[PDB]
C-alpha cells in the first residue's frame, strides 16, 4: 500500500522502483487581458521520474504545444503524465522495468493504474511522505533544458552526480530531499548557500557543486538552519 | 392463478412471497399460498424463527411446472420441489383449498409494485445466473458469493452475474484510456449492451434481479452488482433516451419498496451521490432523485 516513514528503507533495496512527480507538468502564468479579465499562458513543464536507488532521472519535457486546443488541462495533465510513464516503461528492457511506481500525489493513482493495465505485476503506490520534488525546477540545469525545449523531449540525468561513489543511496536520497526542501522553502537563500564560495564549481556533467565530504557537512548544516528558521517565521514559534 | 402447496410447516418460520410476508408457528396447519398471479416470476423466501441468519428462498414461474414446498429435517430447510404427476398435484391443491389451509397472495388490484420490480426479469435468465439445471426453479440465500467476489469459493453455489470492472482491459480501449475511464459509453453500449447482454431489456432484468436478491436476502454481492450496473449507465455520456427514462422508473420503484430501516446497508452513498449530482445523467433521473431526496435525505 502507501509508502511512509515506517517502510522507508524499502526505497533502497534491490527491487527496481520509480517515484513519479507530476507537480511541474502543467505550468502557467496568470495574467490580465486587455479587457481586464484573467487568462493563463502555459509554459514548458516536465515529468520528474526518479529511481531513488540509482539516482537515474527520466526528465520528460512537456512542451506547451501538448495543451493546444485542449480543455480541462489540470485533468488532462494527470493522464498525459500517466501516458508518458507507461510509454517509458514499455521502452525499457524487461529487466530494467520497475516492480513498483510510487506517485507523489494520490490523484495520479487512477490515471497511472488505467494506463498500466498491461502490466498487472507492477504495483502503483501512493506515499504518505511529503516529498519536495516540485522544487526540481530550482535546479538550474534542469530548469534550463525545460525552458529551452522547442518540442517534446526526454533528457536523462543522474540527480546524485557521483555521490554514490562515496555514500549509500539512503544517504544520497536524504541529501537530495534536504537540498530540495531548502530550495522549496527559501529558494534565494538555498541557492546562496550552494554557490557562496566561488572556488567550488559545478562540473559540466553534474548538477550540484563538487563539495568535499567535509564541505557537504557544512552545506547540509546550513540547509537545516535555513529550513528551521523559515519554519519559525511561517508559524511564529 | 396458481398455487404453491406446502406439505407441512414443522418449524416456526417467517415466509415471504414477493414483497409480502407471514409468520407461521411451529406445526401450525399451514399448507401453502394460492392465487399467485400468472405472468411474472415470483420468489418464496424464508427466515427461521430460531436462526434469523441465512435468509433463503426460491425464484420460480408457475407457468413452468407445478411446484411445492416440503421441509427437510436432515438439511434443516424448506425445499422447493417439482411435482411431475399433474393429477396428484391438482388433487392435493383442491383438498387444501377446500380445507382453507392456504394463504391468498394478497395483491391489491390498483397495485403494480411487483410488475414494476420484475418488468424485465425472466426465469430463463435467472437460471443462467443461478446454475442448477436439473430444477426449473432457483435457490438463493444471504451467503452466496458472486463470480466477481470469488475472483478477488465453491463455483457451483455462485451467483454468475455479468462481471463489470471499471479498471479492466475490457472497460478501457488501448489508446482511449482517459476517454473511456471518464466516459464509460463504449463499455456500456458496445461491450455490454451490444456484446454481452444483446439488448437493454436483458441488462435491466439482471439489474432488477440483483436488487431483489439484495433486498430479500441481504446478499451483499448482489447489492454490489446492482450499484455497478447503475453506475455504468450514469457514468456514460451517451445513453439511448428510452433507457434513461426506463432506468428512472426502475430505480424509483426499487427505492419506493426498500424497507426504510435498511437504507444504511443496502444503499451506497458514493454511487448515489455521484449518480444523482455529479454524473453525466445527474439531470436524467427526475423521479428517482425526488423519491431519494424525500425518503433518504441523510444519505445525500
Amino acid at each position: 500500500g502507501a509508502m511512509n516513514s515506517s517502510n522507508y528503507a524499502e526505497l533502497f533495496n534491490n527491487d527496481i522502483k520509480l517515484f513519479v512527480d507530476d507537480t511541474n507538468v502543467y505550468r502557467v502564468t496568470v495574467h490580465k487581458t486587455f479587457e481586464g479579465n484573467v487568462a493563463t499562458k502555459a509554459i514548458n513543464g516536465c515529468i520528474f521520474t526518479l529511481n531513488p536507488k540509482t539516482g537515474h532521472l527520466f526528465l520528460k519535457i512537456i512542451h506547451t504545444s501538448v495543451w493546444a486546443g485542449q480543455k480541462r488541462l489540470s485533468q488532462l495533465a494527470k493522464w498525459k503524465t500517466a501516458e508518458e510513464v507507461s510509454a517509458l516503461v514499455r521502452s525499457l528492457p524487461k529487466e530494467e522495468q520497475p516492480k513498483q511506481i510510487i506517485v507523489t500525489r494520490k490523484a495520479m493513482l487512477d490515471p497511472l493504474e488505467v494506463h498500466m493495465l498491461d502490466f498487472p505485476n507492477i504495483a502503483i503506490r501512493p506515499t504518505e511522505l511529503r516529498l519536495p520534488f516540485s522544487a526540481a525546477m530550482s535546479i538550474d540545469k534542469l530548469s534550463d533544458v525545460v525552458m529551452k525545449a522547442t518540442e517534446p523531449q526526454m533528457v536523462l540525468f543522474n540527480i546524485y552526480d557521483d555521490w554514490l561513489d562515496r555514500i549509500s543511496s539512503y544517504t544520497a536520497f536524504s541529501r537530495l530531499t534536504l537540498l530540495l526542501r531548502a530550495l522549496k522553502t527559501n529558494e534565494e537563500s538555498a541557492k546562496m548557500i550552494l554557490l557562496s564560495d566561488p572556488t567550488i564549481t559545478i562540473k559540466s556533467y553534474h548538477l550540484w557543486p563538487s563539495f568535499t565530504d567535509e564541505q557537504w557537512i557544512t552545506i547540509e548544516s546550513q540547509m537545516r538552519d535555513l529550513i528551521l528558521t523559515e519554519y519559525g517565521r511561517k508559524y511564529n514559534v | 392463478m396458481n398455487t404453491v402447496p406446502f406439505t407441512s410447516a414443522p418449524i416456526e418460520v417467517t415466509i415471504g412471497i414477493d414483497q409480502y410476508s407471514f409468520n407461521v408457528k411451529e406445526n401450525q396447519p399451514f399448507h401453502g399460498i394460492k392465487d399467485i398471479p400468472i405472468g411474472h416470476v415470483h420468489v418464496i423466501h424464508f427466515q427461521h424463527a430460531d436462526n434469523s441468519s441465512m435468509r433463503y428462498g426460491y425464484w420460480f414461474d408457475c407457468r413452468m411446472g407445478n411446484f411445492y414446498i416440503q421441509y427437510d429435517p436432515k438439511d434443516g430447510l424448506y425445499k422447493m420441489m417439482e411435482e411431475r404427476d399433474g393429477a396428484k398435484f391438482e388433487n392435493i391443491v383442491h383438498n387444501f383449498k377446500e380445507r382453507q389451509m392456504m394463504v391468498s397472495y394478497p395483491k391489491i388490484d390498483e397495485d403494480d409494485t411487483w410488475y414494476n420490480l420484475t418488468e424485465f426479469v425472466q426465469m430463463d435468465k435467472i437460471r443462467k445466473i443461478v446454475r442448477k439445471d436439473e430444477n426449473q426453479f432457483s435457490y438463493v440465500d444471504s451467503s452466496m458469493t458472486t463470480v466477481q467476489e470469488n475472483e478477488l469459493s465453491d463455483p457451483a453455489h455462485s451467483l454468475n452475474y455479468t462481471v463489470i470492472n471499471f479498471k479492466s482491459r475490457e472497460a478501457i480501449r488501448p489508446g482511449h484510456e482517459m476517454e473511456d475511464f471518464l466516459d464509460k459509453s463504449y463499455y456500456l453500449n458496445t461491450v455490454m449492451l451490444q456484446g454481452i447482454f444483446k439488448n437493454s431489456s436483458n441488462y435491466f432484468g439482471e439489474l432488477q434481479f440483483a436488487f431483489l436478491n439484495a433486498m430479500f436476502f441481504g446478499n451483499y454481492g448482489s447489492s454490489l452488482q446492482w450499484h455497478a450496473m447503475i453506475e455504468l449507465i450514469c457514468s456514460s455520456a451517451t445513453v439511448p433516451k428510452h433507457m434513461l427514462d426506463k432506468l428512472d422508473e426502475i430505480l424509483y420503484y426499487q427505492i419506493k419498496t426498500l424497507p426504510e430501516q435498511y437504507s444504511d446497508i443496502l444503499l451506497n452513498e458514493r454511487v448515489w451521490n455521484i449518480c444523482l449530482y455529479s454524473s453525466f445523467q445527474k439531470n436524467s433521473l427526475h423521479n428517482t432523485e425526488k423519491i431519494m431526496e424525500n425518503k433518504y435525505p441523510e444519505l445525500l
